[PDB]
RNA sequence: GUGGGAGAGGGUGGUGGAAUUCCCGGAGUAGCGGUGAAAUGCGCAGAUACCGGGAGGAACGCCGAUGGCGAAGGCAGCCACCUGGUCCACCCGUGACGCUGAGGCGCGAAAGCGUGGGGAGCAAACCGGAUUAGAUACCCGGGUAGUCCACGCCCUAAACGAUGCGCGCUAGGUCUCUGGGUCUCCUGGGGGCCGAAGCUAACGCGUUAAGCGCGCCGCCUGGGGAGUACGGCCGCAAGGCUGAAACUCAAAGGAAUUGACGGGGGCCCGCACAAGCGGUGGAGCAUGUGGUUUAAUUCGAAGCAACGCGAAGAACCUUAC
């Protein structure tokens, strides 16, 4: 993106929840574009949310997602004799997109043997503060602070 | 420990290291910290950041002695003098002043051949 | 452009080889113990030149500093 | 001549404050320092940072300039003394007493030399630490001569405005330093800028000429060889001044032009990077290629822009071996 800003893209609010942020999940559980294949998954997943728990899955979806955010993460920036690990803030669309793609990505590292259940108990995990996904959000965030000394790198 | 309540903060900051010095009314020092001092090495001493974790040491070990309000008073130019001075602004002992008493020569010894193009 | 009021606006008659007058010659050092320039003191070539030695002998008279430290950053 | 003026002009003596280093005292503790990053180095025999006292050397911040003085080199804290140049006014005195100037004599930055003194900081050489393919460098830590003073030498330079000195003549505008005047302005000396005419290869110069003219001095005559050799003179030495030849080249060269280029600048693009999603590189195989092999493995395609490319159909044919 050289020239514009690059609008960002709108999705179609999710067919059951109406919600975005769910379609956008849905997106990063997709593979090869099999979109049907891909909302099932969540579906089921977002059923098991609950006869485990009392709870409805949208509100655990939701807080999943939130602890995963990063504040601040550590990006790069050589300034003349090799590059400094400069930390700073983590914008909030950016947080979006990192925790959801993060999601996904430790929920497939879970061992349970069929998708809908990892995504749900990595979702569940997650709500309450722990899981792979979580553990990233804190690596990285510990990444930066840890760094604080390039921290006047601002930009 | 002797009890000092007032005193003076000494900045020297330079484009290596920044070391704070804290004493009592007369100049004679109480405690002092550095970039050295926390764990910092080469060339993060230098860091602004490193000043204010040098400035807090030295703020923190002058409560010991139970300090409360100093005079600052900065020399040097170098990055991190202005974090050294809000550090200790935001650390309980009160800052009544500061004042820049850097020593210039009135042109004395040659500079260093890094240091020239002046005198 | 330093427009806040020449040293010799804010001022009258005045011997500017009087090196004794502390109470005026003051008045054209800076915050430090400089000598302002023509640009804040408001006078000519001719008289900055003849106040630039009056002040000099000033300091050595003890009457004037050489150099003052600055309050405040 | 008389009366005024400005100035880092020169020489001698005295003297002030800032800072660096060292020494002494206090207080205080684990580092300081340094770089791209480091290390050598320094520090518990207590450094760095801080306060007080002392010693010494060198240089003068602000003012300070686009400024001033000088014949040039050059001259910068402040005070006194000794001393040079110069500008203006008054038209007072002399009466062409003028300009230039081979040789001579003097002066002449820095480095360097001799004798003696001094030595804080800086720093050729040098000793070390890094860096690098190497690094007899660049960077870092040290450090002798020297840098400072006296006296005596040396006599060079991008000693430059790369523009010899003097005088007369030829629009103006604008800034500035210093003097005089009826003080919006005028008039004299100096420092800049833009420009009339004119000059110039061009760039540019232009009352501060590189214009128009006269006087006198110095100097040039293609490039390399060579500022060398020889001689002479000068020097303590280093080396300076004067300054060739054989041989050899078709050039060397000045200014400007259009490009291209830059580890120059500014503004701006592209799946260029970044952000991201999938993949190649590993396996098996398919296909093209290199290589090798063969009687032949037909030929071509070569970094991007050759390699599932000419081959949108090689069993014979095609097919060129
Ligand atoms: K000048
Ligand atoms: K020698
Ligand atoms: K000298
Ligand atoms: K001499
Ligand atoms: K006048
Ligand atoms: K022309
Ligand atoms: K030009
Ligand atoms: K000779
Ligand atoms: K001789
Ligand atoms: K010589
Ligand atoms: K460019
Ligand atoms: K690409
Ligand atoms: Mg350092
Ligand atoms: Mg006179
Ligand atoms: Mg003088
Ligand atoms: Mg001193
Ligand atoms: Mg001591
Ligand atoms: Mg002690
Ligand atoms: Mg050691
Ligand atoms: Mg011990
Ligand atoms: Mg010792
Ligand atoms: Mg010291
Ligand atoms: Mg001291
Ligand atoms: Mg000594
Ligand atoms: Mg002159
Ligand atoms: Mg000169
Ligand atoms: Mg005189
Ligand atoms: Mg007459
Ligand atoms: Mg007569
Ligand atoms: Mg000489
Ligand atoms: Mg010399
Ligand atoms: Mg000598
Ligand atoms: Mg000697
Ligand atoms: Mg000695
Ligand atoms: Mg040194
Ligand atoms: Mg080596
Ligand atoms: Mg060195
Ligand atoms: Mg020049
Ligand atoms: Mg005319
Ligand atoms: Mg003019
Ligand atoms: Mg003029
Ligand atoms: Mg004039
Ligand atoms: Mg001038
Ligand atoms: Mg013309
Ligand atoms: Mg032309
Ligand atoms: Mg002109
Ligand atoms: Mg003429
Ligand atoms: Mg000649
Ligand atoms: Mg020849
Ligand atoms: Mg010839
Ligand atoms: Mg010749
Ligand atoms: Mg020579
Ligand atoms: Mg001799
Ligand atoms: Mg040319
Ligand atoms: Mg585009
Ligand atoms: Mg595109
Ligand atoms: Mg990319
Ligand atoms: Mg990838
Ligand atoms: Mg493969
Ligand atoms: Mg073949
Ligand atoms: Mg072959
Ligand atoms: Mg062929
Ligand atoms: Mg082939
Ligand atoms: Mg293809
Ligand atoms: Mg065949």
């Amino acid at each position: 993106a050289r020239r514009r800003r690059a609008e960002v893209r709108q999705l179609q609010p999710d067919l059951v929840y109406g919600d975005v942020l769910v379609t956008a999940f849905i997106n990063k559980i997709m593979r090869d574009g099999k979109k049907n294949l891909a909302a099932r998954i969540f579906y089921d997943a977002c059923k098991i949310i609950q006869e485990k728990t009392g709870q409805e899955p949208l509100k655990v979806f939701k807080q999943a997602v939130e602890n995963v955010k990063p504040r601040m993460e550590v990006r790069s920036r050589r300034v003349g004799g090799a590059n400094y690990q400069v930390p700073m803030e983590v914008s909030p669309r950016r947080q979006q997109s990192l925790a959801l793609r993060w999601l996904v990505q430790a929920a497939n590292q879970r061992p349970e043997r069929r998708a809908a259940v990892r995504i749900a108990h990595e979702l569940m995990d997650a709500a309450e503060g722990k899981g792979g996904a979580v553990k990233k959000k804190e690596d990285v965030e510990r990444m930066a602070e840890a760094n604080r000394a390039y921290a006047h790198y601002r930009w | 420990k002797r009890q000092v309540a007032s005193g003076r903060a000494y900045i020297h900051a330079s484009y290596n290291n920044t070391i704070v010095t804290i004493t009592d009314p007369d100049g004679n020092p109480i405690t002092w910290s550095s970039g050295g001092v926390i764990g910092y090495k080469g060339s993060r001493k230098g860091t602004p950041y490193a000043a204010q974790l040098a400035a807090l040491d030295a703020a923190k070990k002058a409560m010991a002695y139970g300090m409360q309000s100093v005079d600052v008073i900065v020399r040097g130019t170098g990055a991190g003098r202005e974090q050294a001075i809000r550090a200790l602004q935001a650390s309980g002992l009160q800052v009544k002043s500061i004042v820049d008493d850097t020593p210039v020569p009135h042109n004395g010894c040659r500079p260093k051949k890094k240091f020239r193009k002046a005198s | 452009p330093s427009r806040k009021a020449k040293v010799k606006a804010t001022l009258g008659e005045f011997d500017l080889r009087d090196y004794r007058n502390v109470e005026v010659l003051k008045r054209f050092l800076s915050e430090t113990g400089k000598i302002l320039p023509r640009r804040r003191t408001g006078l000519s070539g001719k008289e900055q030149r003849i106040l630039a030695k009056t002040i000099k002998r000033a300091r050595i008279l003890g009457l004037l500093p050489f150099t003052e430290k600055l309050v405040r950053k």
